[PDB]
DNA sequence: CTTGACAAAAGTGTTAAATTGTGCTATACTGGGAGCCGTCACGGATGC
DNA sequence: GCATCCGTGAGTCGAGGGAAGCACAATTTAACACTTTTGTCAAG
């Protein structure tokens, strides 16, 4: 179904026949042989094993895929110039990389069967499948056919591991580490078991005691507070679809017209108050309090500006500050701004 | 947005555009001398997935023989459509027939038709009808105890294949080193091995069989067909608006009113791009702008709870899918997995 | 305006403890699951 | 012509409505001294 992404994907993975026991072993053996062959090629030519694998992979995947091609072609010729005995490993590597793609493609039904059990936990069905596919790619690399265990036995561990980790890393707007997600899930499981046995919602003391040593009611409450999802700003309220959460949340960052006006009134009055001070005394206070550069200047830092000693500035500033106190008592024009 | 601006410039229907955009059909960009059902492939032709595999990788079908029964054909024999490969199965295509998993190897010693049973975890290491000197390995296996070797000189015969693989390809026997390796694409006259002695007689993908020491060139073409916006963007970058305008103007004089009406609608879009200075390929996004955070706030309510906008969720989905596609591309994932992620990424932007 | 000693505050390692990020598990497992009608009525625009 | 897909449908208010674990390497954070930098005190 074109309009249904899931049906379209299921149709595509249904075009690859399932591997038989004989077919699966041959593909796995070729993958293992190719990896070993690449190791020998690196030893023979001294090239990085990662570099050789990328070149071999690039040639198998063909020109339908976007290290630039010029370097890929150059190294490819260098491999093709090896002696006949050394050239064989290149043939084995090419067959190994081709087999790896087929082995991955034949097991895309396995990931779907696993991934259908993880829906409703924060990720959509197609997101779970893609995270499962990444686990399936890892299983192919690490799988060992010598042990004679079937592929689904070993690949199921990696497929579930990738799907479960993806939920822990992508299911919440505010990401919570993996260890904290494990604690949260365990805490929820413990509460549900206590809830079914007490016939009521357990208190934080019941849950803390159930969890084990190192757990108290205060920690249980903190974990529950941490595990709170944010609420959407577009959630409707009321039957009419004309009111939302965002319509009731004030903006408290930008100053209000009253706040801005009182800040300018305070600055205006202080400018007049500092006018009564001497030419230098007013400047010292405007520096020691950061009224010029925006940031406070230390006694020594101020002293360099006026070439006076540190102790002297502390004297004039203290004296200049005392005078401002005397004037205010005579007018009381500045006490309102202090709250 | 009906009628689509991208479709009008490219002359693609609403259904045609959606099929390519959401990875349902291929659009040809370079036929590379490809023939589909005997009709040469032309540019801008929509290819279904089945057609693309036929052209790009060739024809091959695998027929599973019943257990115990022995194939009536030999290993490496060309067959025609409808020919009986096994006593109960007849092929549907003409090509080389190859034994998949010979269950039993019947080596004839000279002094003795000794028979050996092959299991799923064992593989035959020598071709059919090969003189194996006493000591050479015949069937390899994980356990050296179960390894099968030849007591003395003989001829190995393969029997009881698990299945018969019919492939439409050309087989070129060789003796010395092969000039090509598996996965290479060659055209007629290309050297294959023996210093130019063996040459490709047809286009196809070359796969070298070490066991049979022959080179199989699977008949296929290096067609350039792509899906998604990467194909459409390629088409939009090649449009010559000046050239297109002249063609539309000439079609504006056609006696038919319906034909003249259609050309006017197309040429109105072309005129808009020519006069405005915009480029048609700018309708495909290569970078997605991200809104400033204060217009999609994540604010803390008075009670300590957090409130956020829906744009952050939509942005996160696009970033999560974009990053995953990058990881898959670096891992050399199969085309099915890459196509699904590309289709998901397209939907995340939508 | 200038020193000289003075204790506190701010700043610079150094290191152990929390915290977080990543890899791994081998019996065999191989194509989803929800929905579903007072389906809203009309006019415009397009594809035939 | 018919068949199909898309966008449109008054205003203000109001309360009310807010399902795995473990082992380990890495990284970040908090404690602890110990070392300059800053404000002070008393003088001259």
């Amino acid at each position: 179904s074109t309009s249904d992404p899931v049906r379209q994907y299921l149709h595509e993975i249904g075009q690859v026949p399932l591997l038989t026991l004989e077919e699966e072993v041959e593909l796995a053996r070729k993958v293992e042989e190719g990896m070993e062959a690449i190791k020998k090629l690196s030893e023979i030519t001294g090239l990085d094993p990662d570099l050789i694998r990328e070149v071999v992979r690039a040639k198998i995947l063909g020109s339908a895929r976007v290290l630039d091609p010029k370097t890929v072609e150059e190294i490819d010729q260098k491999l093709k110039s090896l002696p006949k005995e050394h050239k064989r490993y290149l043939h084995i590597a090419r067959e190994g990389e081709a087999a790896r793609q087929h082995l991955i493609e034949a097991n895309l039904r396995l990931v779907v069967s696993i991934a259908k059990k993880y829906t409703g936990r924060g990720l959509s069905f197609l997101d779970l499948i893609q995270e499962g596919n990444q686990g399936l790619i890892r299983a192919v690399e690490k799988f060992e056919y010598k042990r004679r265990f079937k592929f689904s036995t070993y690949a199921t561990w990696w497929i579930r591991q990738a799907i479960n980790r993806a939920i822990a890393d992508q299911a919440r707007t505010i990401r919570i580490p993996v260890h904290m997600v494990e604690t949260i899930n365990k805490l929820s499981r413990t509460a549900r078991q206590l809830q079914q046995e007490l016939g009521r919602e357990p208190t934080y003391e019941e849950i803390a005691e159930a969890m084990g040593p190192g757990w108290d009611a205060k920690r249980v409450e903190e974990t529950l507070k941490i595990a709170q999802e944010p609420v959407s700003l577009e959630t409707p309220i009321g039957d009419e679809k004309d009111s939302f959460y965002g319509d009731f949340i004030p903006d408290e960052h930008l100053p209000s017209p009253v706040d801005a006006a009182t800040q300018s009134l305070l600055s205006e009055e202080l400018e007049k108050a500092l006018s009564k001070l001497s030419e230098r005394e007013a400047m010292v206070l405007k520096l020691r309090k950061g009224l010029i550069d925006g940031r406070e200047h230390t006694l020594e830092e101020v002293g360099a500006f006026f070439g006076v000693t540190r102790e002297r500035i502390r004297q004039i500033e203290n004296k200049a500050l005392r005078k401002l106190k005397y004037h205010e008592s005579r007018t009381r024009k500045l006490r309102d701004f202090l709250d | 947005d009906v009628p689509s601006k991208i479709g009008t410039l490219l002359d693609l229907s609403a259904t045609e555009l959606e099929q390519v955009l959401y990875f349902s059909k291929y659009i040809v960009l370079d036929p590379k001398g490809a023939i589909l059902n005997g009709v040469p492939v032309e540019k801008r032709q929509l290819l279904t997935d089945e057609e693309y595999r036929e052209l790009r990788y060739g024809k091959q079908e695998t027929y599973p023989l019943p257990p115990g029964v022995d194939a009536l054909v030999k290993d490496g024999e060309e067959v025609v459509k409808g020919q009986e490969l096994a006593p109960g199965v007849v092929s549907r295509l003409d090509g080389v027939a190859l034994y998949r998993f010979p269950r039993r190897v019947r080596v004839e010693y000279v002094k003795e038709p000794k028979d050996y049973r092959v299991q799923p975890h064992m593989n035959v290491v020598v071709p059919e009808g090969a003189r194996v000197e006493a000591g050479d390995k015949i069937v390899a296996a994980i356990d050296p105890e179960e390894e099968v070797i030849a007591e003395a000189e003989g001829v190995v015969h393969l029997h009881e294949p698990a299945s018969i693989l019919v492939v439409k390809a050309r087989v070129y026997p060789f003796e010395d080193d092969v000039e090509v390796s598996t996965g290479d694409r060659v055209a007629p006259g290309d050297v294959l091995a023996d210093g130019g002695k063996v040459k490709s007689d047809v286009y196809g993908r070359v796969e070298v069989d070490l066991v049979r020491n022959v080179v199989r060139v699977v008949e296929s073409y290096d067609i350039d067909a792509r899906m998604g916006a990467e194909a459409i963007q390629q088409l939009l970058k090649e449009l010559d608006l000046e050239a297109l305008e002249k063609e539309l103007l000439e079609e504006m004089k056609h006696p038919s009113r319906a034909r003249r009406a259609k050309a006017r609608k197309r040429l109105e879009v072309v005129r808009a791009f020519l006069d405005s200075g915009n480029r048609p390929e700018w309708m495909i996004l290569e970078a997605v702008p991200v809104l400033p955070p204060d217009l999609r706030p994540m604010v803390q309510v008075d009670g300590g709870r957090f409130a956020t906008s829906d744009l952050n969720d939509l942005y996160r989905r696009l970033i999560n899918r974009n990053n995953r596609l990058k990881k898959l591309l670096a891992q050399g994932a199969p085309e099915i997995i890459i196509r699904n992620e590309k289709r998901m990424l397209q939907e995340a932007v939508d």
